[PDB]
C-alpha cells in the first residue's frame, strides 16, 4: 500500500 | 541481491494551468506498478502492471484503501505546497513543488535492509527522516516548522512502524505475484553498427537493446586500453515495453575499427560480453 | 535553479522502413514538472501517449512519449520540448542510428 498516513509539512 | 519498493508523490502549482496537481507512482525495483493522478474526475489508484490485475481477488480492499490513501496524500501535500510558500513568503503567482519519496530495501534474506522517507521543496532536499527512523534532518530555517510539526505528531514513529512492516510485506507480496516480470535478469541484446561520416573517419556504436533490469556497463576499448574518456554514452532510456536500451559510441579512423572492443556487463549475462566489428 | 530536459528521441527496435514499430521521446533531468512534449510527423503533431510523472534521485522528473509508427524513406520524425527553463521550445530530430 501507498502510506495510510500523511502529515501536512 | 535485494528488491526494493518504492513510492514517488510529485505535488505542485501550475499557475495559468488551473489547481495545483498530485502524482504518486509506485515502483518494485525498476518496473512502475501503480499511479494516482489528481486531475481525473473522481481519482483512483490504478494498476500499471499486469501482475497487479491479480490483487483485487487476494485483497479485495486494495484498491478502495489505496485510493483513500493518496486522495489523502494528495490534500495533504497540495495544502502542504501552501504551507510552505508561507515559510519563505513566497508569492502565490509562482510555480512550487514539493516532492516526497519513501520506501524499502529487503536483503535476499527477506528481511528490511533499510527504510527512507526524504522530501523535496523546489528540487532541493528539505526535510528527511535520519537513519535511525526516529527523527528527522531540516534543510533550512523553514524546514524546522515542519520538524517540529512532525516531531508532535509523532509521524516519525509512524514511519518506521509502514517501513518496517507494512513495506516489507508489500515487497514480498509484489515480488510473489510479479515474479515473471521483476525476478528476470534479460540480458541486452548487442550489436555494432557502423557509420562513416567523412572519408578519413567513422562512427562505432555499441548497442545493448531489452535489457531488465537497468543498470548496466558499457565501455569501449582500444588494444585492451579504456576509452570511456573519448566515447560518447547516452543515460540509459526506457524501451516502452519495460525493458531499457543503452549504446556508446566512438569515432575511429577508417581502416582501423578492427583495433576497438565493445565491453557489456549485465547481471543477466553469464558473462561479460565483447563485441568487435 | 530550473533544470532544463535532456532529450532522446528513438525507436523500440531497429528501424526498418514498412515494418510497424514504436517512436520514442525520453526526456529527463528537468525540473520543475510542467512540461509540454510532442512527437511530430513531417513537422505536425501526432497523437501520442505519455508515461506517469516520476523521478530520480537528484529530484529531476523524467517522462516518456511514445507511439505506434511505421518508418518510411519519406516521414521525417521529430520531437518537440517545451519548458518552463527553456526560452524556446527544443526540437530534436528523429535519427534510425540515434
Amino acid at each position: 500500500d501507498y502510506i495510510n498516513t500523511n502529515v501536512l509539512p | 541481491g535485494f528488491h526494493s519498493l518504492r513510492y514517488f508523490y510529485t505535488a505542485w502549482s501550475r499557475p495559468g494551468s488551473g489547481e495545483p496537481r498530485f502524482v504518486a507512482v509506485g515502483y518494485v525495483d525498476d518496473t512502475q506498478f501503480v499511479r494516482f493522478d489528481s486531475d481525473n474526475a473522481s481519482p483512483r489508484a490504478e494498476p500499471r502492471a499486469p501482475w497487479m490485475d491479480l490483487v483485487e481477488q487476494q485483497d479485495p480492499q486494495y484498491w478502495d484503501r489505496n485510493t483513500r490513501n493518496a486522495r489523502d496524500a494528495a490534500q495533504t501535500y497540495r495544502v502542504g505546497l501552501d504551507n510552505v510558500r508561507g515559510y519563505y513568503n513566497q508569492s502565490e503567482a509562482g510555480s512550487h513543488t514539493i516532492q516526497r519519496m519513501y520506501g524499502c530495501d529487503v536483503g535476499p534474506h527477506g528481511r528490511l535492509l533499510r527504510g527512507y522517507d526524504q522530501l523535496a521543496y523546489d528540487g532541493a532536499d528539505y526535510i528527511a527522516l535520519n537513519e535511525d527512523l526516529r527523527s528527522w534532518t531540516a534543510a533550512d530555517l523553514a524546514a524546522q516548522n515542519t520538524r517540529r510539526k512532525w516531531e508532535e505528531a509523532g509521524y516519525a514513529e509512524r514511519d518506521r512502524a509502514y517501513l518496517e512492516g507494512e513495506c516489507v510485506e508489500w515487497l514480498l507480496k509484489h515480488l510473489e505475484n510479479g515474479r515473471e516480470t521483476l525476478l528476470r535478469a534479460d540480458p541486452p541484446k548487442t550489436h555494432i553498427t557502423h557509420h562513416p561520416i567523412s572519408d578519413r573517419e567513422v562512427t562505432l556504436r555499441c548497442w545493448a537493446l531489452g535489457f531488465y533490469p537497468e543498470e548496466i556497463t558499457l565501455t569501449w576499448q582500444h588494444d585492451g586500453e579504456d576509452q570511456t574518456q573519448e566515447m560518447e554514452l547516452v543515460e540509459t532510456r526506457p524501451d516502452g515495453n519495460g525493458a531499457f536500451q543503452k549504446w556508446a559510441a566512438l569515432v575511429v579512423p577508417s581502416g582501423e575499427e578492427q583495433r576497438y572492443t565493445c565491453h557489456v556487463q549485465h547481471e543477466g549475462l553469464p558473462q561479460p560480453l565483447t563485441l568487435r566489428w | 535553479e530550473p533544470r532544463t530536459p535532456k532529450i532522446q528521441v528513438y525507436s523500440r527496435h531497429p528501424a526498418e522502413n514498412g515494418k510497424p514499430n514504436y517512436l520514442n521521446c525520453y526526456v529527463y533531468g528537468f525540473h520543475p514538472p510542467q512540461i509540454e512534449i510532442d512527437l511530430l510527423k513531417n513537422g505536425q503533431k501526432m497523437k501520442t501517449e505519455q508515461s506517469d510523472l516520476s523521478f530520480s534521485k537528484d529530484w529531476s522528473f523524467y517522462l516518456l512519449v511514445h507511439t505506434d509508427f511505421t518508418p518510411s524513406t519519406v516521414d521525417e520524425y521529430s520531437c518537440r520540448v517545451n519548458h518552463s527553463s527553456l526560452a524556446a521550445p527544443h526540437m530534436v530530430k528523429w535519427d534510425r542510428n540515434n
